[PDB]
């Protein structure tokens, strides 16, 4: 309930929240900024005003960390900042659930549900790692590239609106054995950005499967 | 014999549990930041509380043969198991073929307190608490149920 | 069918039954002058709730043969009286000897739903009246 | 415990009312303007009073422990129902026992009269009284069975 | 589904235990200090080990309903208690209303296996929460 941030660490500072929570605030449930670093290894920071979680140029590190209802991006990077959280269960995030925005975030084996907006989207530079995640109930797309990367060797995709994955201007997705089902076409491409899969399950393609194109170059295979 | 516990309560039931284990004067926080205040065992200030909102309350439960225990099994030495409701241990007819008594803990997970004519010292209780529930999987699940209730 | 019930709560079971019944913005009072406040479903004001404070709330309840009843009480042609839970009306075995049920309304009252047959609504309590036209026959005055 | 009773009553029912409760004189109207007159005790002047004419008379039922109840049904604490008809609810054997008494009225609907080990107060059986047939519809029929006796 | 309890033997019920579920090299203390070790399976040194000297030693028990059980309990819907000896869970003949087993484990400690036709594992335990959406309401301030 406070009017900003819930716990915050700044210049090059650490804080530990076990299993505390920081819910309701009118801004970022928790901000690490220019280096430091918070731990939140079971955490609850659900309800605020905006993000769940900010990482300026600082390291978040979480285990299990819940968000939900949170204002915008439940989980967010930039500027350098780095999000760990092995399995994140993020949900209901008015905006992207969580927003790679050139750096990195790692969230191997996160569920995250009903999301606004995309489901994991990597803009302007940055990665984002994934093994089995599993996306539900997206706004947008189940997965997005703006010149990143997204590492997914298996997903759940489901329930998405327009797309399953979705890659532009660059950047790979390796979602291998992914268990996509949607109506629309599952795996896109548009303006030189690569996609690599298994051909076990046939899946719609925006591109022929094994050719370069004007768009990107996919290899069902 | 006595045990913290220590639970989280909806508003309702941390009014109830206030004034049954009375509280003169005393500010609990929720989960969700929201705050019940107490004065002179009375409800005076209370901010917004929204539904499904957690307090943390610890209450001392203690475990003595005089006192009345809420649920417990009792074996006897013929082979019998019966249950009791809120009795105490010596509250028993015949105690003296009573072999042992386990408390219930609404979990339907039974924690030995009486055996060999003797009650269960605290450390050998919070191992037999340790141990009677391990594989307990609770359902995961989260909905914030609040949002920062002013403009700002 | 709908039976109107009124109830005497403290704070605790008033907070349940209202966030059990969903209740937007309404202020309820109680007897030594306390008041509490739900505004959009949530407890904004309290104003000194001691304990002992009977909050008395109205409450509707939709009774319907397929609906189940949660305590009601039923009585045979011969006499005897029984107690079910959480069984609706026409879920009883035995409706042909029921004569009457009454619903037990968790305070010892009773309430008559089910009357002969049918349910009290439906039922009509036929007065009494010995029959004969109108007199319509002219009588001498004594003036 | 007295209950006012509004009711309207045939020739034969106020006439067995009257003389059950000792009226020494006075003259009861009818709804069609009909009157009979008692005096001593003794009816002495009726009116031209035709069949289903309705009386109007108020009498006092009081409840009270000491004296008799004609029909009450009372509830055990072991759970067995059982109904008794005029005997005060004093006279029986067990009221130890005995947890709920609830008043019949001929309708097959009960007010609770005794709970806790306590009569009800008044105001508490008015609340009663209103709230156990409610929804207790009457069928409607009208006939006048009437006109002006005289010629006019 | 593993249980694991924690039991206290003497040595020669621990000489039994140890040498029964096998373990090559590993050293088993006391209370007293006293201590024995187990090399190669072959019990190579002790240390002064009086009697009443309680090893504690922690045992894995791996239990399925296929799986026989060495002694447990059972409990049905109605209240009845009963004891098994050497049975599966899935060899009863009544499980239809078999509510409750628990593992009787030589302690007389109670170890819950089976709840609800379901393992312990298996079952979820829900919690208690009204049904409600956020309140996503703009409240007056009091400042």
């Amino acid at each position: 309930r406070n009017k900003w941030h819930g716990v915050i660490a700044s210049n090059n500072s650490k804080v530990d929240f076990t299993s505390g929570n920081a819910n309701e605030n009118g801004l970022d449930g928790i901000q690490c900024t220019h280096g430091s670093t918070v731990q939140a290894r079971l955490s609850t920071t659900n309800g605020n005003k905006r993000n769940g979680v900010l990482a300026y140029a600082g390291d978040v590190y979480c285990q299990e960390i819940n968000c939900d209802g949170n204002g915008r991006r439940g989980l967010e990077a930039t500027r350098g900042g780095y999000v760990a959280a092995y399995g994140a269960k993020v949900s209901r995030s008015k905006d992207d659930n969580v927003l790679a925005y050139g750096s990195m975030i790692s969230i191997n084996e996160a569920l995250i549900e009903r999301a606004g907006r995309n489901g994991i989207e990597a803009t302007r530079g940055g990665q984002i790692f994934a093994d089995r995640i599993t996306i539900t109930g997206s706004g947008d797309f189940g997965i997005l590239a703006y010149a990143s990367k997204v590492f997914a060797e298996a997903s759940n995709i489901s329930g998405t609106k327009n797309e399953p994955v979705y890659a532009t201007r660059g950047g790979e997705v390796t979602c291998f054995g992914s268990n996509i089902s949607s109506n629309k076409t599952v795996y896109n491409v548009y303006n030189g950005s690569r996609i690599f899969t298994d051909k076990d399950h046939g899946y719609s393609t925006n591109v022929d499967p094994q050719t370069l194109s004007s768009k990107g170059l996919i290899i069902l295979g | 014999l006595i045990i913290k516990h220590q639970m989280k309560l909806h508003l309702n039931e941390l009014v109830d549990w206030a004034w049954r284990n009375g509280v003169t004067s005393e500010k609990f926080h929720s989960n969700n930041g929201s705050y019940v205040i107490f004065d002179h065992s009375a409800v005076v200030e209370t901010y917004i509380i929204n539904k499904n909102d957690l307090f943390n309350v610890t209450e001392e439960i203690e475990i003595t043969l005089d006192k009345p225990i809420d649920y417990f099994l009792e074996k006897d030495m013929y082979g019998n198991y019966r249950e009791h409701f809120g009795i105490a241990i010596n509250d028993l007819l015949f105690l003296n073929t009573t072999v042992n008594i386990w408390l219930v803990n609404d979990d339907n997970s039974h924690i030995l307190i009486y055996k060999d004519g003797k009650l269960i010292d605290e450390y050998m209780y919070h191992q037999f608490e340790y141990e009677a529930n391990q594989n307990k999987h609770i359902y995961p699940n989260n909905k914030a149920s609040g949002t920062y209730p002013h403009k700002t």
